[PDB]
């Protein structure tokens, strides 16, 4: 049985309040 | 409150009770008549001394204003001189009303409730603890509302078959009025040893449920408890909260209640040395133990009923209502979830 | 059997003395129950 | 009903009996013999129902 | 001046004053929470807090008990005013940082 | 003080303490049991 | 306690400032008050919105009430300090004047375009004015308006707010009334694209976590959250203002005893967007002053 | 039909099916076989309505006819009972009870 | 029916970024997630709205009672 | 409004359920707060409702034609002096204007009765108004002067406290309060919950599958994906709680989907970062009577005097044989009277 | 000009006992259009 395949390229889509995305 | 029934606006304005006009009420009935049939409180019609009805319908200020001051007029007819006019006032919170949900199997399925008006509701509103009686559920279920029509009736529906007059069922002798859902889970959580509170909170919660201009004052001043923990930080425990509520409520002339009871939580889950399985009330104080469906549900010899025999239905029934708020309060401040981790 | 029992009353010339609750509900007389087991009287002075 | 129209008169007991042709022909306000009920414009036929 | 904006519920109010409760219209937790915390900063308030009798009627109830120096009235003021006297300080400290940024 | 008050139509009251519980006997778990047994 | 001992100590820092929003922290204040500020900037700070909307005619697919409901939501770029409220006692003719309200309409007829690239799917070239945007909303100035709002015309904050769609033969036209009000009523008035705060987490490590346990503990939180020390090798907190409260660390056992996630109940991280009407710093000003005022209104009311 | 699965993790198609046979049950039984006691109650009340406790502690019908000489043979209320014999919780609070 | 005006949980306007979203998944062949990003939808709630639209309006527009 | 479910059942696309939507991806609150949400009840954000949350509309259709027969019934206005105030709710052709508001009693149609010489009117008879939408009028097979006509009526059905709502997980609950978005508990992330469902509606219900949908939905949106949820893709080994619980961690949110929250009123972080997510919810049709009906006094009966049934004609409420007893029991000979 | 065919979409007007039908198609199916009129609405 194949495992339920995880789709790839999971990125951080969340940060603290009042913050950008470029921190990383 | 438990003994209460929520009254939607679109109703009260249509339901009217024929009140006799005299001196004691004249102040009132006047005012009402003015406000007419479309402004609560008020009335819609006047019965003179000869039985004729007076629809304040398409009337405005004046016509009313006048017909008002004519409440205390003599009799043109020497026959009916004994009679006075009767104003058909709106149903106010001072009155009583009959509530029921078919099928009516036991007498608990038809009880009377204190009136209380709630502006802005499209439906009646009922406290939870009652669900045990009528067999309610809040899922598309309707109930009938009946309005007393002579003081003799109201009397019965207020002292023979009201709400609290039926704490114990005829079937056996067990309660039918306790608590449910949020309430159980909440209660205990606050009573665990793990509950701590400072002055600010202490007081705040206490009033957030107590309400002194309510029906339970006991002394025109709210009492308090010395902090269990003094230094370095003055704190009070949950178990004291109850005690605080207990004192400000039970008649200030009767000795505090003393009870020997247990809950539904084995000493286990609490850990070593914990005795939180046993509940020990002594002298209007929660010395040890936690509070459970076994306590404020419909369970014999549970603190509720216990209070019942000692201090009667009222003192009790109220206590509940007042807790139901404190409880729902402690919840709105801390919350109660359930996630994957559970 | 509403109809037959009726015949039982006519053929006996029975006197239904309006006692049982059921019998009163028809006439509307206050029922034997509780608040209908006793009566009310006015202790009024000035009668002698 | 109102709290200002009482009456001290009340039936104590109820009996059931047959109606003799007498009481009937005596209390009756009118005798009926005609099938039709209304004329040709919508009025109570004499002796009608 | 308005009159119904604030009324004293006379029932649970002693004659000395060191105990009294009031009903306020048109005001929820927003004010009740902030205010109550202010009243508690008065060294004569032995008891305080705010009750909402029901969320369907824009009502707000405050209870204030005192030792005896001042009565319910006063305490309410000392706080009522101290409140504005505080948020005002906020506006400045924020103003200067908006102006320098 | 724990007596029963003269009046109470204990009759009717009993008819209730019977008809109401007989609604939990809707299901089935030797003899006759439940709704029928009461019929007899 | 003293108001003075408070003004001296209380402080505020401004993190990021912008036209549409800003970040900042209030420190030493109590959570009750902050919260108050909150409920305000959302439910009590006035703004402009469309109330009554009268239908001259509507022959599109979008049914009437729906249509209305909508635009009554569109953001309105007008300094709500330029208009007065509305007395809900006067009948309809005396209730709506010039300096009282604001008038806007919108009249679009759509037709077929016989000049379409005979083989097009897109409705812009096949049809004339099929799509209706918020830039389509027309300002009709009234008397005391031709001078009042002469400098700053009225325009929806977001012009391309897609409004109505339609194929040829269809049309819409219907002016609408528009005043001020607040969120506590109908969210249309809420002058913010939300705004709220958050208690600044406090991460405190019990014992030193050096060696490899440095890179393994560091990578259990957002970036830069946990920087590794030099020489000491032990981790530490960089800015607790970057924690997402993933609680991650509390999963891998070794660390489930080496720290504790907590709070600093006097540190508030504020963030406030904006629909477009009122710039941020402003929406804040009003709120603070809003409370200040609500109070004074009480200092000057007698008792019953 | 043994459930080697669980509600968290996941049950198998085989299990699921049999599971249906089950949840359909309590609903095929309390719904296909609803017989109301609408007569039972009326059978009793409407005959026993007038039955009551007089002022002589006897239990008669409405027409005087007697059925019992006392309620439970002791004439105790079914509700004032609860703690009539809870002697413990009684001598506790004595001063309150009295 | 068509693009909801504001967001459902904050109010942030949204009925605009419809025509660009489509152009993002179409010309730029970006994924659903990154397209919602550069379009100004940070909190999931806002993202929700767009990610799962049903421009079903265009299904109706083919039933115009004003043509052959 | 309608949306494609974030949590899908793959077979959804194949069967083409997008061409005929039915739900709306909703933000869900797994929590007890207001304390009005117990008894399997639920809670709706006011600011959502107005923002447009699952707003629906109703459509009724009525036919006119006094072909209960040599014709005499013509639509329009006759020369006789009819009322006049019919010239507003109605055009000169005897058919009403398009998009007109009308409640019970209002005119719908105008016609002349040659055998009655009086121009009369069929009215609207629903205990609730509406606006016109359609205008349907058809001739017979050729001249057969107009006789048969109809039309459609738009009836606003804004989500009112009382209608039913339930996701696809047998989670039937009625709405008890429409809570103000300001009193709602807001998230660390800054999100006022759309829907609130109480955790006490779960233990005796066992619908864990919702719990899944949650993290399932949250993620997929955050990343831009439709999460496949067709039955039996997981087995005791690789479980959703993990698979997705990761996607959430790899996105930045807490593992088991836990999110930090604050009390709209008090304003301090609650106790536990209550766990919440997103669910395809469904709006249940007005399958409720709701229609209360009071009865000061009105219509009775010729042979009995007691008021008859009604609801729309203010029919009195029945005191049946059961309640008769109830009262009898207590001992309230008066309430009975 | 108060009417429209539902079939061929030809705007027309009926007289006194006119052809209850389209004078083009003959598709005895009809509908009256929306006249430039007004109703009171608010955004709620
Ligand atoms: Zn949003
Ligand atoms: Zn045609």
């Amino acid at each position: 049985r194949k495992d339920v395949p995880k789709v790839e390229g999971l990125k951080l889509e969340h940060f603290a309040t009042g913050y950008d995305a470029e921190d990383f | 409150e438990t003994n209460e029934i929520g009254v939607p606006p679109v109703f009260a304005v249509k339901l009217t009770y024929p009140e006799p006009v005299t001196a004691y009420n004249i102040a009132e009935l006047r005012q009402a008549v003015i406000n007419g049939p479309d402004k609560w409180p008020g009335a819609t019609q006047i019965q003179n001394e000869d039985g004729s009805l007076v629809s304040l319908i398409g009337m405005s200020v004046e016509q009313r204003k006048a017909l008002a001051n004519q409440l205390l007029t003599p009799s043109s007819n020497v026959s009916t001189h004994t009679l006075n006019k009767k104003v058909y006032r709106h149903i106010k919170n001072r009155d009583v009303v009959l509530m029921n949900r078919q099928p009516t199997l036991h007498k608990a399925s038809m009880m009377g409730h204190k009136v209380r008006v709630l502006p802005n509701e499209k439906t009646l509103r009922l406290h939870y603890a009652n669900t045990g009686a009528y067999n309610a559920d809040f899922d598309g279920d309707e109930m009938n509302m009946h309005f007393p029509q002579n003081e003799n009736a109201r009397a019965e529906a207020l002292n023979l078959a009201n709400t609290d007059s039926q704490y114990l069922t005829p079937t056996s002798g067990s309660p039918v009025r306790g608590l449910i859902q949020d309430h159980i889970s909440a209660g205990v959580w606050l009573t665990s040893k793990d509950s701590f509170f400072t002055r600010e909170q202490y007081q705040q919660y206490i009033y957030g449920c107590i309400r002194p201009e309510d029906g339970h004052t006991t002394r025109s001043k709210i009492v308090t408890l010395p902090p269990t923990i003094f230094k370095p930080y003055p704190l009070w425990t949950g178990k004291q909260i109850i005690t605080t509520v207990l004192l400000n409520v039970t008649p200030p002339d009767m000795p505090g209640i003393n009870l020997i009871s247990k809950n539904k939580i084995k000493n286990e889950y609490w850990g070593k040395g914990s005795l939180e399985n046993e509940v020990l009330f002594k002298d209007g104080a929660l010395l040890c133990g936690i509070l459970d469906k076994s306590q404020y549900g419909a369970s014999k010899y549970g603190i509720v009923h216990s209070l019942h025999e000692v201090y009667g239905p009222e003192v009790a029934a109220k206590v509940l209502s007042v807790l139901g708020r404190l409880f729902t309060n402690y919840i709105t401040a801390t919350a109660f979830t359930c996630g994957m981790d559970d | 059997t509403t109809c037959q029992f009726l015949t039982k009353a006519v053929l006996d010339n029975e006197r239904e003395q309006l006692d049982s609750p059921s019998a009163r509900i028809v006439v509307g007389k206050l029922n034997n129950v509780g608040t209908g087991s006793f009566d009310v009287l006015a202790k009024v002075p000035n009668a002698a | 009903m109102d709290i200002s129209k009482p009456v001290g008169s009340e039936i104590t007991s109820v009996d059931f009996g047959i109606l003799t042709a007498k009481e009937i022909r005596n209390l009756s306000a009118k005798q009926i013999t005609n099938p039709t009920v209304l004329d040709n414009l919508g009025h109570p036929v004499s002796g009608g129902l | 001046p308005d009159r119904e904006k604030i009324k004293l519920l006379t029932q649970a109010t002693s004659e000395d004053g060191t105990s009294a409760s009031f009903q306020i219209v048109e005001e929820d937790h927003t004010l009740g929470n902030a205010l109550r915390y202010v009243i508690m900063k008065n060294p004569d308030v032995e008891f305080c807090g705010y009750s909402i009798p029901h969320p369907s009627e824009n009502l707000l109830n405050i209870r204030i008990q005192t030792y005896g120096e001042t009565t319910a009235v006063d305490a309410l003021q000392k706080g009522l005013k101290d409140l504005m006297d505080l948020c005002d300080v906020v506006e400045s400290k924020f103003t200067e940082k908006i102006k320098s940024m | 003080r724990s007596l029963i008050n003269p009046g109470e139509a204990v009759g009717i009251i009993a008819s209730q303490s019977v008809g109401e519980p007989s609604t939990q006997m809707t299901l089935n778990t030797n003899v006759t049991l439940g709704i029928p047994r009461l019929r007899e | 306690w003293n108001v003075e001992k408070f003004k001296k100590d209380f402080e505020v820092n401004i993190s990021s400032l912008d036209a549409r929003e800003a970040n900042f922290d209030l420190i030493n204040i109590d959570t009750s008050i902050a919260n108050a500020f909150r409920r305000i900037m959302i439910s009590e700070v006035p703004s402009v919105a469309a109330e009554y909307v009268y239908f001259f005619n509507n022959t599109s697919v979008i049914q009437d009430e729906v249509l209305a409901h909508r635009i009554g939501l569109v953001p309105l770029k007008v300094d709500p300090d330029m208009l007065t409220w509305v007395d809900s006692n006067l009948p309809d003719d005396e209730k709506f004047t010039d300096e009282n309200t604001i008038v806007l309409s919108l009249n679009v007829k759509c037709t077929r375009n016989p000049d379409a690239p005979k083989g097009s799917t897109d409705p812009k070239e096949l049809y004339n004015n099929a799509h209706v945007y918020a830039r389509d909303l027309k300002f009709e100035p009234q008397g005391r308006q031709s001078t009042t709002f002469a400098d700053c015309p009225v325009v929806p904050a977001d012009p391309d707010i897609l409004l109505a769609k339609l194929r040829p033969g269809q049309e819409i036209s219907l002016k609408a009334h528009c005043i001020l009000g607040i969120g506590g009523d109908h969210a249309k008035f809420s002058p913010v694209s939300t705004a709220s705060y958050r208690l600044l987490p406090q991460i405190n490590i019990l014992q030193p976590i050096k060696g490899e346990s440095a890179r393994r503990f560091q990578k259990c939180f957002p970036p830069g959250v946990i920087g590794i020390d030099e020489g000491s090798d032990e981790a530490y907190v960089k800015d607790a203002r970057k924690d997402t409260v993933s609680r991650e660390v509390l999963r891998y056992e070794e660390f489930a005893d080496k720290v504790k996630l907590g709070r600093v109940r006097n540190h508030f991280i504020f963030n406030v967007e904006s629909a477009g009407a009122m710039t941020p710093e402003e929406i804040f000003f009003k709120s603070v002053r809003i409370l200040k005022n609500k109070a004074e209104y009480l200092k000057n009311c007698p008792i019953t | 039909g043994y459930v080697k699965g669980r509600f968290y993790s996941g049950i198998k198609p085989q299990e699921y099916y049999f599971h249906c046979m089950a949840g359909r049950e309590g609903l095929i039984d309390t719904a296909v076989k609803t017989s109301r006691s609408g007569y039972l109650q009326r059978c009793l009340t409407k005959q026993l309505e007038g039955v009551h406790v007089s002022y002589d502690n006897s239990i008669r019908d409405a027409d005087g006819t007697l059925v019992q000489f006392m309620y439970g043979g002791d004439a105790i209320d079914i509700t004032k009972e609860s703690h009539m014999t809870q002697f413990e919780f009684c001598l506790d609070n004595y001063y309150a009870l009295l | 029916m068509i693009v909801p005006v504001r967001c459902f949980s904050c109010g942030k306007v949204v009925g605009d970024k419809w025509e660009s979203y489509l152009n993002l998944l179409q010309e730029d062949e970006l994924d659903e997630g990154t397209a919602l990003s550069r379009l100004g939808l940070k909190r999931y709630c806002c993202r929700r709205m767009i990610l799962t639209h049903v421009d079903l309006i265009e299904k109706f527009l083919r039933y115009n009672p004003l043509e052959k | 409004t309608g949306q494609t479910p974030i949590v899908k059942a793959n077979l959804y696309d194949d069967y083409g359920m997008d061409n005929f939507p039915n739900g709306f991806n909703a933000v869900v609150a797994v929590i007890s707060y207001t304390g009005y949400d117990m008894d399997d009840a639920m809670i709706i954000n006011k600011s959502a409702d107005e923002r447009g949350f699952g707003y629906g509309t109703m459509y009724k259709t009525e036919k006119v034609d006094l072909a209960l027969n040599p014709i005499t019934q013509h639509f329009g206005f006759g020369n006789d002096e009819w009322p006049k105030e019919w010239l507003e709710k109605l055009d000169e052709d005897g058919l009403p204007y398009i998009g007109t508001y009308v409640e019970e009693g209002d005119p719908i149609c105008a016609y002349f009765d040659d055998t009655l010489n009086k121009t009369k009117i069929k009215t609207y008879h629903s205990s609730e108004p509406a606006y016109i939408e359609e205008v349907n009028l058809i001739g017979d097979e050729k001249f057969q002067e107009l006789q048969t006509v109809s039309i459609k009526y738009r009836i606003r059905r804004t989500p009112q406290i009382g209608d039913k709502f339930s996701s696809r997980h047998g989670q039937k609950g009625v709405c008890s309060r429409k809570w103000p978005t300001i009193d709602m508990p807001f998230s660390e992330t800054g999100i006022q919950p759309d829907i609130i469902i109480n955790p006490h509606a779960f233990p005796s219900r066992m619908t864990i599958g919702m719990f899944v949908e949650s993290l399932a939905g949250k993620a997929g949106a955050l990343h831009g994906i439709a999460q496949d949820s067709t039955p039996w893709i997981f087995n005791e080994d690789d479980t959703p709680a993990d698979y997705f619980g990761e996607q959430l961690a790899k996105a930045g949110y807490n593992y088991h989907g836990n999110e930090p929250m604050y009390s709209g009123a008090t304003g301090e972080e609650l106790r536990a970062d209550i766990y919440v997510g997103v669910v395809y919810y469904q709006r249940l049709r007005h399958m409720v009577n709701d229609k209360f009906q009071v009865r000061s006094t009105g219509p009775v009966n010729s042979l009995t005097m007691q008021p008859v049934k009604g609801r729309k004609r203010h029919g009195g409420i029945r005191v049946g044989e059961m309640e008769r007893d109830a009262l009898i029991g207590h001992g309230t000979s008066f309430l009975l009277q | 000009l108060k009417y429209i065919c539902a079939e061929c979409s030809s705007k027309l007007s009926l007289s006194r006992t006119d052809a209850v039908r389209c004078k083009d198609c003959g598709h005895r199916i009809l509908l009256k259009a929306r006249t430039k009129r007004l109703v009171q609405f608010e955004a709620r």
